[PDB]
Parts: C-alpha cells; structure tokens; sequence
C-alpha cells in the first residue's frame, strides 16, 4: 500500500470502482479552455469517496464549470488555494492582466473527522519547474490535513507519483499496484490487462 | 518549501516574496478625472435607479459579516440589488467577495446582473509584523475581486501586510487597476467611505458624511463631445 502506486489509463473508460475509498481526491483536469464539459461531468468522481477532501485545478472558464463539477459530484466548496508562481529570486513570473497564479478549488464530501483543519493557509509560493508542472508543496499541505491516509490523483504525471497515492494518467507507465485489494479487483475487473 | 516554514514559524508563505516608464498614463488618468462626487445613500432603501447615467465601471464592496471577525450586508442582501439597471450595456464590475461563499456566491450576482468573469484578483495579506471559519480547511490570507464584463500592464495579485483588526480598507491599489483598464469615465463605487471617496469616481455609501451628487451636474461631465472617452486620453 505505501509506497508509490499508479495506472496507465484513460479516466474516462477506467473502471475506478475497483479502486476503493480515498481520504483526499486531487485533479488537474484538461479542461477545455482535453475533455469535453460533457466527459468531465460525467467521471465517476462519486464512487472515490464517502468522506472527505477534493483537490480540483481550475482556470479561465473552469473556475466556473470547476465549480458544478464538485457540486454536481457532491462536494461543497470550503476553501480555494492559490499558488504563487515566483522564479529563482522570489519575483513573480486572460486578456485584461497578467496571470501571477494558479486556483485550486477545495471540496468537502459528507463530514470527514480526524483531519488536520488550519495548519496551513491557503497561498501557495513556490518556483515554476517544469511547464504544467504541478508544485510538491501541495503534496506536503495535503499529507499535514490527513496523514497516512489513502489518496488519489486523476491526470497525474509520472513525476507526481508519491507514496501513500495512486495516479491515474494516460502519460504513465504501464500498471503499478500493491495494495493487495486493488490488486485482486483489478485481476477480477481485469482479467486479461486490457481496458 | 514556504508552507513547511509557514508551520514551523508561523510566516505566512506570501511575506517572502520579493519586490519603462509608464507615468505618462497615470497623468492622462488624472487630468481626464472628473471631480469627485460623493452621496450618502441607504442602498437597501434607495431606487438604485436614481444614480444615473449608466455607468462604465462598477466598484462593489459590500460589507459583508465576515469582515467583522473580532450593519453587516448578506450575499442574500446583494444579489438583490437591481445591479443591472445602473450598469452601461457595455460596462465592467469589480466585486469584493471576501474568501468563504462569496466565492461562489458573488459568481451567481454577476451572472444575475449579466455579467461574465473575466479576471480573478487576489489580494494577498502578508502578516510580516505578527507571525477560522467553521467551514474552512486552511488559514485564510486572501480575499477576491472578482471582474465582470457585460457586453462587447497589471498582474492580478495586490500584495499588502494585513490590515490591523477592525480596518476593512481594501487595498487602494484596485483603483489604480481599474483606472488603467481605461474603461471610460461613469465610475460608482458602492458602499465607499469617506476614506474612500476619489477624484474621477462616484462615491455611493450609508457611511458618507457629505454628500454633493447631484445627477444633473454629474451627466454634464460627461456629455459632448466627452461621451467616449476612455479616460485615458486628453481633454476633449
Ligand atoms: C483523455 N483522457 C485522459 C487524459 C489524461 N491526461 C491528458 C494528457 C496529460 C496527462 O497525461 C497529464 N496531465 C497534464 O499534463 C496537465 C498538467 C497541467 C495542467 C494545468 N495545470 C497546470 C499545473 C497546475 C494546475 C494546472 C493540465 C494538465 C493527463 N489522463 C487520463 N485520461
């Protein structure tokens, strides 16, 4: 279970029943500013989760469809962080301003308990590595509000790849599982290895 | 990693953010500016529709109960102003929404008042000099204003050090956003204060002492041949 797992796929046709419950969901979703609105909406986002916390990337018009996603899925939105993107020396690196951040929505899913509310705030400053790249330090607030608990990432890429997680994104590679329940659903679901 | 040191030291992540000629514009701004003009008015009991000409810009800061942590205004009690019937049928609005449902909510008045959102504008409150809602998963430094555009330079980031408590000043430099917009002259501002009132805008607000609006006068500011002008240009 720990250690890092993962599983080349497309989301849209992954059977994500097979994969159990999960603490904390986190996406950065293609929106299409990809998947239609349609494709979007209708991932089976529900079935990850009976308690507990949705980590959703939004920008441009997805700051809004964002927003009926988690509701539609069953979320309220309780907080919304942004990430400050800086350079080397701590400096900041649409058609109206520049573009200084990135949003992402969080959600809240029947009444989680035991969660590390308010250790830490909700701004984000941290260097751009690699374009698209996502920063660790989201990882890090993450793990403080629910430690040692199950986790998930949709669209990840196969640098986001952590323990305690599993990703689902079509870049990675191939199928790696060790939760030994994951393991046995899939095989059942799955019995050939094709999706 | 800034939010590890956050918990470590209590420094809020934003403190450790560091920092042509323009110029010219803001001089433009200011000569193009009509006197300031200022009206003591009970929004709630007030014909909205009495403000007129339609207005290029909408400057909205409601005084919403969250802002009053240690009368206060609802998202129920905003979407009900007839924001609408004062706006230009090409005109932007800046709206405060605070960090809770306003969020979401202060998204719904905008679509209500015909509005779509065009850009989203954080101030972001280091706390240099002192290192939670029920609801709330994280410490809340930010606030929003969001930007509407119903018809046809700057970063969207205002970094200040918190305001201390009881002040609910937002940040002065919003306006120099909106001004180099250039989106012409008819500019209210809802619930101002005095502290607020500013050459070339409108001041609206229960607070205002003073008032000296007077709907005659303000339209002959902007009658011919100055019907257009972005505000960015010289006198006509
Ligand atoms: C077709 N159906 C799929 C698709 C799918 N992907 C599509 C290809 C890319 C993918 O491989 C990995 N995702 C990204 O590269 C990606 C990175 C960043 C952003 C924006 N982002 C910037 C960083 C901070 C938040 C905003 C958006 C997307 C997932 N995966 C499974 N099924």
């Amino acid at each position: 279970l720990f250690p890092p797992q993962w599983i080349c796929c497309d989301i849209r046709y992954l059977d994500v029943s097979i994969l159990g419950k999960f603490a904390v969901v986190m996406a950065d979703p293609p929106w299409d500013i990809t998947l239609t609105d349609d494709e979007m909406r209708r991932l089976n986002i529900p079935v990850l989760q009976d308690d507990g916390f949705l980590f959703l990337w939004v920008t441009g018009r997805a700051m809004e469809l964002g927003r009926e996603c988690l509701n539609l899925w069953g979320y309220e939105r309780v907080d919304e962080i942004i990430w400050v993107k800086t350079n080397q020396l701590q400096r900041i690196i649409g058609h109206w301003l520049n573009h200084g951040k990135e949003h992402c929505l969080v959600g809240v899913k029947g009444n989680p308990q035991g969660f590390n509310q308010g250790l830490d705030c909700d701004v984000i400053v941290a260097e751009v590595r690699s374009t698209s790249h996502k920063p660790d330090e989201i990882y890090g607030m993450i793990e403080r509000l629910s430690p040692g608990t199950r986790k998930i990432e949709l669209f990840g890429r196969p640098h986001n790849v952590q323990p305690n997680w599993i990703t689902l994104g079509n870049q990675l590679d191939g199928i790696h599982l060790l939760d030994p329940d994951v393991v046995a659903r899939f095989k059942q679901r799955y019995p050939d290895g094709i999706i | 990693d800034y939010c590890q040191h956050f918990v470590d030291t209590g420094h809020r992540p934003q403190n450790f953010i560091r920092d042509e000629l323009i110029r010219l514009k803001d001089e433009l701004i200011a000569k193009s500016n009509t006197p300031p003009m200022y009206l003591q008015a009970d929004i709630e009991a007030f014909d909205i529709r009495e403000l007129t000409p339609k207005f290029d810009v909408i400057l909205l800061e409601p005084p919403l109960e969250e802002y009053y942590r240690e009368k206060c205004w609802t998202w129920d009690d905003i979407m009900k102003l007839e924001i609408d019937e004062i706006a230009a049928p090409r005109s932007f609005i800046f709206l405060w929404c605070g960090s809770g449902e306003g969020l979401d909510l202060g998204r719904v008045c905008l679509r209500k008042w015909g509005y779509r959102r065009c850009e989203d504008i954080c101030w972001i409150k280091t706390n240099k000099n002192n290192p939670l809602d029920p609801k709330a998963v994280f410490q809340r430094t930010k606030e929003h204003c969001l930007m509407g555009i119903k018809g046809t330079v700057d970063i969207d980031l205002i970094i200040t050090e918190e305001p201390e408590i009881g002040n609910i000043e937002k940040p002065v430099e919003i306006f120099h956003i909106i001004e180099h917009f250039c989106l012409g002259r008819r500019r209210l501002h809802l619930f101002g204060r005095d502290s607020t009132i500013r050459p070339g805008w409108l001041t609206v607000g229960p607070t205002l002492t003073n008032s000296n609006y007077n709907a005659e006068t303000y339209a002959s500011y902007f009658s011919a041949p100055n019907s257009y002008l972005t505000g960015c240009t010289e006198e006509i």
